[PDB]
């Protein structure tokens, strides 16, 4: 039975596939645009701070 | 102005943001503080209070709730009166006298020069307690000065006194203790106060 080397057809046939890593760093891949990074303190159009400090951050 | 001494207290009993203190003013929020139970150290009335500070500064004390003694009140003195600590004048460090100079000394130096000096003092050694100590800190310098110091020279007067203010205060006042409550003076017929203004 042949099934019993599908495997060898598995990595063989991913040999021959573009490989589907991301290019960190020099081409970082695309995070999700809800993504939770860096915590950042906005501005009002007029540039002062909308941070008013109540702490409930 | 609000001239009120109590007036804080109507800082803690609003309940609403309308009347705030405005030293505590946007210091903190309640999550942040350690709250502790506490007694004032002002005066003799000896009020429980709360005791909340942030990072390791006192930013208010509250009344807390002793009915038995101030209910739910302060007078604006315990309230605020705790910056005294933290004006930068306290010693941080034990201090030694060279060459006519206070300068840091370490822990151990300071204890053993001032152990030196006090023995050849021998019995001639008087200590002054003052009143601001706790009654453990008070029995500590009772119990130094009569075992160590082997002198009677003890005395938390630091104030105008008298030796009949002793004979009184050990013929009436030591080891009488309860004999009037606040709960009485609530309830006196009459109260005449010499001497004292409340
Ligand atoms: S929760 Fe309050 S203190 Fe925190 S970032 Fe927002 S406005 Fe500023
Ligand atoms: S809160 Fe005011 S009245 Fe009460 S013990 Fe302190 S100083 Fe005295």
């Amino acid at each position: 039975f042949l099934d019993a080397l599908a495997g060898f057809a598995v990595t063989l046939g991913s040999m021959f596939k573009k490989p589907i890593t991301e290019g960190y760093p020099e081409k970082p891949g695309p995070v999700a645009p809800r993504y939770h990074g860096r915590h950042q303190l906005n501005r009002y159009p007029d540039g002062l701070e909308k941070c008013i400090g109540c702490e409930l951050c | 102005p609000f001239q009120s001494y109590f007036s804080g207290n109507t800082v803690q009993i609003c309940p609403v943001g309308a009347l705030t203190g405005t030293a505590y003013r946007f210091r903190a929020r309640p999550f942040d503080l350690v709250s502790s139970p506490s007694v004032c150290e002002h005066c003799a009335s000896g009020c429980a209070q709360r005791t909340d500070h942030r990072r390791g500064k006192v930013l208010r004390r509250l009344a807390g709730d002793e009915p038995e003694v101030n209910e739910e009140w302060n007078c604006d003195k315990g309230r605020w009166a705790f910056t005294y600590a933290t004006v930068g004048d306290r010693i941080t460090t034990p201090m030694l006298r060279d060459g006519g100079v206070l300068r840091p000394a370490s822990w151990s130096e300071a204890l053993t020069v001032a152990a030196a000096g006090l023995l050849t003092a021998a019995g001639s050694t008087g200590v002054l307690v003052g009143g601001r100590c706790t009654v453990e800190d008070a029995y500590a310098y009772a119990k130094f000065a009569r075992m160590v110091l082997n002198t009677n020279d003890v005395d938390f007067r630091a104030r105008p006194h008298s030796a009949e203010e002793a004979e009184f205060l050990a013929a009436h006042v030591a080891g009488q203790t309860m004999g009037l409550r606040y709960a009485e003076l609530e309830n006196a017929p009459t109260v005449l106060l010499a001497g004292f203004e409340p």
